[PDB]
C-alpha cells in the first residue's frame, strides 16, 4: 500500500504516463484540452570583477 | 521573485566586517608565541 | 514571497590571520658571504684575512643593541553558498541563489 502511495506520489509529472494498455496506470494526470504552457525559467547573473 | 543578485552582493559586501573576538584571540594567540620566541633568543648573547 | 525559508543564510569561510616577524638591530648583511678566499687563498695575504675577521668581530659585537620588528594581519571571507527555496505550497517553484 505504501509502495502504491510511492507509486501515486510518482505522479506531478504534468501529463504522466499515460493509461496502461489494459489500464494499468502508474503516476499519471490526465489533461482537459491544450496544457497550460510553463514559462520560461530564467538565470540571474552577476560578475564579481 | 526574489532579489537581484548584484544587489545581493551589494547587500553582502556592506555585511561583511571584521569579527573581534577571533581578531583579540589571534593577537593573544601571537602575543603568547612572541613572548615565548624572544625569551627563547633572549640567551644568544650566551651564544656569542 | 512566499518562500518555505524567511531568512536568506550565507555561511561564508572568515579567515583571521596575524604574522610577526621579530628581528634584532645588526649586520646581517655582506658578512653572510663565501669564504673570502674559498678557491683565491692563491692571493697570498695575511692582512686581508685580519680584515676580514676583525669586520666579522665587530659585526657580531654590533648586534646585541636592538632588537624589534612589525606584523601584518588579514581578514578575509570567502562565499559558496548556493540556496535554495520552495515557493510556500509551491515546491514546483525553484529558486537559486
Amino acid at each position: 500500500r505504501n509502495s502504491i502511495m510511492v507509486t501515486a506520489q510518482a505522479r506531478r509529472d504534468v501529463i504522466g504516463p499515460e493509461w496502461g494498455p489494459d489500464g494499468r496506470f502508474t503516476g499519471y494526470a490526465s489533461v482537459i484540452g491544450t496544457p497550460d504552457p510553463k514559462p520560461a525559467d530564467i538565470v540571474n547573473k552577476f560578475t564579481v570583477e | 521573485t526574489f532579489y537581484s543578485p548584484k544587489e545581493i552582493f551589494n547587500r553582502l559586501k556592506d555585511s561583511l566586517v571584521p569579527d573581534t573576538g577571533l581578531v583579540t584571540q589571534v593577537w593573544a594567540d601571537n602575543n603568547t608565541k612572541r613572548m615565548d620566541f624572544l625569551t627563547a633568543m633572549a640567551e644568544i648573547p650566551q651564544t656569542l | 514571497w512566499n518562500l518555505d525559508q524567511e531568512n536568506l543564510v550565507s555561511q561564508p569561510r572568515h579567515n583571521v590571520m596575524v604574522k610577526s616577524k621579530l628581528s634584532p638591530e645588526n649586520n646581517i648583511g655582506k658578512t653572510l658571504s663565501v669564504n673570502p678566499f674559498t678557491t683565491a687563498w692563491e692571493l697570498l695575504t695575511l692582512s686581508f684575512v685580519v680584515d676580514w675577521f676583525v669586520n666579522f668581530g665587530d659585526v657580531i659585537a654590533g648586534f646585541t643593541g636592538g632588537y624589534s620588528d612589525d606584523s601584518g594581519a588579514t581578514a578575509s571571507w570567502r562565499f559558496d553558498d548556493k540556496k535554495v527555496f520552495h515557493l510556500k505550497n509551491i515546491p514546483s517553484a525553484m529558486v537559486i541563489v
